[PDB]
């Protein structure tokens, strides 16, 4: 009895503190306020809701023999839990979609979505989750012949619906569990091809004349497009960060970069900044097999970790409920509670595996924890 | 020249792509 209560309280505390730290950090520093971080904030909020209102309350009901808090509390908690779970899944899928669209349509996407549009998408996903789950359960409880589950049980009565239960489960995980996979696979392919075509482009740049390069860049910049200005702004504002990576670059060819800067001394910002930030990135990430292979391996490992974690933690329920309306009483009731806990477990690891990786939170959260 | 400008645009697009990958720590 002690083990069950000790393996649940610690998990709940970990999830709650992890998500609360992210939520505070998003409003504790001005550096993470970037629009790209809103999806992370929504995901952290959904995970916090799960960890603060479901894990503890489910452990309470599992420890004792019944959710004796009444027919109101049971239904309301159940609806809140399912809404939060689908909110987490939708936020993960949206993060995947943004990741895919940020590497295949760089200029177009970056220039075709600012602030409100992102908040609009997040709200749309939240509303989709709420409309899909929250209404149906309680409206069915009101419109069914009678609320007939058990005097002390809390499992949803919708579980016995071959056209609904299977349908809902598919539309909730079977679709995103494959869309995420396809999108991330395409991202891996396009980052391999990106390295290849960057190396080829860098070689051509090395062969190409410099004066023609400057003339072409100036001509392209003059015909300002909706997104070219945004790309110029991003590159110029990031340039100090890029230069820091120059030290990471080998000194074997530092003469080339120094010379290129020397001739680029004129045209201070419009040409020098972009030209250097382009040559440096090309040299550093095209290079040869030595660096390209390491980069692709690192990307693939990170992608595989992120995917596999969710895919393996969120299947202890999907398949067991797919069989449920397929093999009558095929599962042991003692096992059901394990997948139930595994879903929450996913909701716990998720902030750790999505937010810390950015490495701007990696130190900010620790500094906030130390209070200094 | 036209082709040169096209290549320059491709290069700047690729630079933005590398920046975007860096910002996700998914490099």
């Amino acid at each position: 009895v002690a083990f069950i209560g000790i393996t649940t309280g610690l998990l709940s505390l970990a999830t709650v503190t992890g998500n609360l730290l992210v939520l505070i950090s998003f409003k504790v520093n001005t550096e993470l306020k970037t629009v790209n971080n809103y999806f992370l904030l929504s995901l952290a909020c959904a995970d916090l809701i799960i960890g603060t209102f479901s894990m503890n309350l489910y452990t309470t009901y599992l420890l004792m023999g019944h959710w004796a808090l009444g027919t109101l509390a049971c239904d309301l908690w159940l609806a809140l839990d399912y809404v939060a779970s689908n909110a987490s899944v939708m936020n993960l899928l949206l993060i995947s979609f943004d990741r895919y669209f940020s590497v295949t349509r760089p200029l177009s996407y970056r220039a075709k979505r600012t602030p409100r549009r992102a908040a609009l998408m997040i709200g749309l996903a939240w509303l989709v989750s709420f409309v899909l789950w929250a209404p149906a359960i309680l409206f069915w409880q009101y419109l069914v012949g009678e609320r007939t589950v058990l005097a002390g049980q809390c499992y949803i009565q919708f579980l016995s619906q071959p056209i609904i239960t299977f349908g809902t489960a598919m539309a909730a995980f079977y679709l995103p569990v494959t869309v995420m996979c396809t999108l991330y696979w395409r991202i891996y392919r396009e980052t391999k091809r990106a390295g290849e075509r960057l190396a080829k482009l860098l070689e051509k740049f090395e062969a190409l004349p410099l004066e023609d390069i400057v003339a072409a860049l100036k001509a392209l910049l003059a015909t300002n497009r909706p997104e070219i200005q945004l790309a110029v702004k991003t590159i110029v504002e990031n340039f100090p960060e890029i230069k820091k990576e120059a030290e990471k670059l080998t000194p074997e060819q530092k003469a080339k970069l120094a010379a290129l800067e020397a001739q680029l001394a004129d045209l201070p910002e419009e040409l020098r900044k972009v030209l250097l930030s382009m040559y440096l990135t090309g040299l550093l990430y095209g290079g040869s097999e030595e660096n390209r292979k390491r980069a692709i391996e690192k990307a693939a490992r990170t992608l595989s970790a992120i995917l596999l974690a969710f895919i393996l933690t969120w299947t202890p329920y999907n398949i067991m409920v797919l069989v449920s309306t397929f093999c009558k009483d095929c599962v042991p009731e003692t096992l059901w509670e394990l997948g139930y806990w595994l879903c929450y477990v996913n909701s716990t690891i998720n902030p750790m595996c999505y937010a810390l990786c950015n490495k701007a939170f990696r130190d900010t959260f620790r500094l906030l924890l130390l209070c200094r | 020249t036209p082709e040169n400008i096209r290549f320059v645009f491709a290069a700047v697009k690729d630079t933005i792509l590398q920046l975007n990958l860096k910002e996700y720590n998914l490099v």
